């Protein structure tokens, strides 16, 4: 599974710093990639878990922040 | 053996957080270069952010005493446009104010930089221009900027005059009355200043600035890299003047 | 060619309250008489607890020449609870944009702040009054629980209101979602069938609306402006909307379907920064039975002949075709940064020739940049090029804001009853409203 995590707006950075290291200490094994120069973190090799923690805490602490989910 | 005039103006909104460090390190990396140009050399430094008005900024007392409320994260709070260090032979000074710069905050991508350009180079008196010099101003952001018109969902709609309006403090006095210049407005000042205006800015953001520099005169582009000297590259091709 | 410029109706607000920032005609029902709408969005009024919430005032055209405010909102601040205001009305600029279908007149307030519910937060939400008659009710379409810069919460509806024929309003709220900007029509019906006193958010189901997009249209400002015309043939005003910072800065306007709100059209300007979509009108200028369209790019610069890049506005015409197609032109200003395009107003057939004519003002051109007003004539080939009248601001510039004659007007109204619209030209930087009369 997939989950994209878009930030906007001139905190955008300071967002995805925050969600950022949450995630490596959530998950410090799971591929995280910074995309769009900083504008998208991306989570993947994840198993429809983290997806009901991580998506799930974002939108409740950082509620502006936009979260797409896919898996296969 | 021609003297030479460098501005640096610095953007510090929270979206500069991860460009920051590098920032640093182009400002102290360009004043030991310059110094191998002339030696009638001499640096300055200011900084900007954006209007501090709704909906830029959020009016609530806690966000608006600390704009980065609620990350939570500290930083500072939003201003215009501010004028530090009038240029000087002091390079040591100019290192210094440079490493204590702290981030600030606003909410939309797009920042003041606009405003920072104007003031910068028509402030003659306060930033210490040359009359026989290069005035070289380097603006330093990852994002784009607002412009005339923009600012009437703040409710400004009082037209940039292009005058100077820095108080006691070196702070825009004017930031929250008049209406963001335009593209217009600041090449009629930097022609009339005599200022190459030099922008550096991300990947991302260079063809947008690109374009830029092909309307405004005398103006360059280039990539803000860890690798800087290819900016300062720019710098010095300039100098060759002939 | 036929304005009446030489003793206008001039009126006047409270100094300082930008009289005249918005204007509109009024028309009330049978044979009743004629009105001039002015607002005034930095009125102090009478409001208790508020300062500058501003107002609409109803001004005489039969004679006298007093202007009264209409008593939209006669109250202060409401609680959400003890000591927690619900609403912030100070500074809302009430008055900022004002419209007016028969005798329904639409007045918005684009920086009034609301009280989310869930937090004590102050979000520039936005808030109309619609009053119908006698009734008068509180419409506010992004006043809801999409909150927060991703939603609603910067939304400031009312920014930019129309009307379409078929009994609709129409209203842009350029912060939604991150200033991608949204476009919401609705019902006059619904809105006043629907209103409580004590509801704060209302649904209304037959709703049309714009939706949130990827953050690449992040900073466009869709509903900055707006304009209504058919565009495709169904007999159903359809939706032209303008979206300055599009594609980069270059500028875009976008047409939408009157029925579900589906896009249609779409047009882009030619230079980064020109503010192409500033303004937009929509009107038949040929007399071909489809409506055109008119876009302003006030901040255009041209190359003179010094090879030098000058800033005088830009507008571009579009004219509509039967077989869907447009055939673009383009005016250029007359005065460098006088920003010629700011503002566009249909004039209806000025002078009785067949042909629908059309305004276009400069508001920082002129001598001490009083600010100009150019009138063009229609013709079966398009719009003519050239202006046949200009009107010249006529008040001294005080300190601040400049005259800014031109800034915003309205016409294509008879008020006098001749046979001729006439045309009502603001300038609220001296607190001032002008009516210009059309002759025979
Ligand atoms: C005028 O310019 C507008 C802006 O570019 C044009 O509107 C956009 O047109 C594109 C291309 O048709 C649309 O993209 C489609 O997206 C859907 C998927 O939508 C769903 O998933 C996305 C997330 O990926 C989500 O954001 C949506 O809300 C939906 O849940 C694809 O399946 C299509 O294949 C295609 O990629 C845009 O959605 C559309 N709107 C916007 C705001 O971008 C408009 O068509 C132009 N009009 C004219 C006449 O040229
Ligand atoms: C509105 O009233 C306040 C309080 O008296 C005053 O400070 C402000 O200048 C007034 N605004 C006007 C006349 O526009
Ligand atoms: C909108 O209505 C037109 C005309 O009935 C139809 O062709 C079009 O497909 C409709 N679009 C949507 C999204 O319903
Ligand atoms: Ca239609
Ligand atoms: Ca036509
Ligand atoms: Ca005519
Ligand atoms: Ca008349
Ligand atoms: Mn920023
Ligand atoms: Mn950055
Ligand atoms: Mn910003």
């Amino acid at each position: 599974c997939v989950v994209r995590f878009v930030f906007r707006g001139d905190l955008a950075e300071l967002m995805l710093r925050a969600v950022k290291d949450h995630l490596k200490k959530e998950g410090p094994h799971w591929n995280i990639t910074s995309t769009n120069n900083g504008k998208e973190l991306v989570v993947r090799g994840i198993h429809e878990s983290d997806a009901k923690r991580i998506a799930k805490w974002v939108e409740k602490r950082f509620p502006r922040v936009h979260t797409e989910t896919q898996c296969d | 053996d021609y003297p030479v005039d460098l501005y640096y103006l610095m953007d510090l909104s929270a979206s500069m957080d991860d460009d920051l460090n590098t920032i640093k390190e182009l400002g102290s990396r360009l004043s030991k270069e310059m110094s191998k140009l002339t030696s009638n050399f001499r640096l300055g430094f200011g900084s900007f952010v954006e209007k501090p008005v709704s909906p830029f900024v959020k009016t609530t007392p806690e966000e608006i005493a600390n704009p980065c409320s609620s990350i939570p994260y500290f930083c500072l709070p939003t201003f215009g446009f501010k004028h530090i260090l009038p240029l000087t032979n002091d390079a040591e000074r100019f290192n210094e104010i440079v490493k204590n710069q702290k981030i600030s905050a606003n909410i939309d991508t797009p920042e003041g930089g606009f405003d920072a350009i104007m003031q910068a180079a028509v402030c003659k008196e306060k930033i210490g221009w040359r009359n026989d010099s290069l005035h070289l101003l380097v603006f330093v952001s990852d994002a784009d900027s607002h412009f005339g018109m923009d600012s009437k969902l703040a409710g400004i709609v009082c037209p940039n005059d292009g005058l100077c309006h820095l108080d006691s403090k070196n702070e825009y006095s004017m930031s929250t009355v008049l209406e963001y210049p335009t593209i217009g407005q600041l090449i009629d000042k930097l022609v009339q200043n005599n200022v190459l205006l030099i922008f550096a800015v991300t990947q991302e953001q260079v063809h947008l600035y690109e374009n830029y520099a092909k309307l405004i005169p005398g103006a360059t582009v280039g990539l803000l890299q860890k690798d800087s000297g290819n900016i300062l590259q720019l710098i010095i091709s300039a100098y060759e003047e002939l | 060619f036929n304005l009446d410029v030489d003793s206008p109706a001039e009126y006047s607000g409270p100094e300082g309250s930008y009289f005249g920032f918005a204007v509109d005609f009024f028309v009330p029902s049978a044979s009743s008489r004629m009105f001039l709408l002015v607002g005034a969005p930095k009125a102090n009024t009478t409001q208790p607890g508020i300062v500058e919430g501003g107002q609409v005032l109803k001004c005489d055209w039969s004679s006298t020449r007093r202007c009264q405010p209409i008593e939209f909102d006669a109250t202060g601040n409401r609680d959400y609870a003890k000591d927690d205001p619900l609403e912030f009305k100070s500074h809302q600029w009430f008055g900022a944009s004002v419209r007016s279908k028969q005798d329904k007149i639409l007045a918005c307030a684009p920086l009034y702040h609301w009280r989310t519910e869930m937090k004590q937060e102050r979000e520039p939400v936005g808030t109309c009054f619609l009053q119908d008659g006698t009734k008068t009710v509180e419409y506010a379409p992004c006043r809801s629980q999409d909150i927060d810069a991703d939603g609603q919460g910067f939304c400031q509806g009312g920014f930019s209101i129309d009307f379409t024929k078929a009994d609709r309003v129409l209203l842009g709220g350029p912060g939604s979602f991150y200033w991608q900007g949204q476009l919401i029509s609705d019902q006059v019906a619904e809105i006043v069938s629907k209103y409580d006193p004590n509801v704060y958010s209302i649904k209304y189901n037959n709703q049309l609306a714009t939706r949130t997009a990827q953050a690449i249209f992040d900073d466009s400002y869709l509903g900055y402006s707006v304009a209504v015309g058919d565009f495709n043939g169904d007999g159903i005003d359809d939706f032209v909307s303008g979206v300055p910072r599009a594609a980069r800065t270059l500028g875009m306007v976008y047409i939408y379907d009157g029925k579900n709100m589906s896009s249609l059209y779409n047009f882009t300007g030619e230079q980064m920064a020109a503010y192409f979509g500033f303004s937009v009108a929509a009107t038949d200028i040929n007399g071909d039975d489809y409506a055109d369209v008119f876009i302003g790019a006030p901040l255009f610069m041209d190359r003179g002949s010094d090879g030098k890049l000058q800033e005088v506005g830009q507008v571009s015409v579009s004219l509509q075709r039967a077989s869907g197609d447009f055939q673009t032109t383009k005016l250029n200003g007359f005065e460098v940064f006088a920003r010629f395009g700011s503002a566009i107003a249909p004039l209806g057939d000025l002078d009785q020739d067949g042909f629908n004519d059309i305004a276009i003002a400069a508001p920082y051109g002129g001598e001490d940049k009083k600010g100009i007003v150019y009138i063009f004539n229609g013709r079966s080939t398009g719009l003519n090029a050239v202006p046949s009248q200009i009107l010249e601001g006529q008040w001294a510039a005080r300190s601040g804001c400049p005259p800014s004659f031109g800034y915003s007007m309205k016409g294509a109204t008879d008020i006098d009853k001749n046979g001729y619209p006439d045309l009502i030209v603001g300038a609220f930087g001296v607190d001032r409203a002008i009516l210009y009369r059309a002759r025979p």
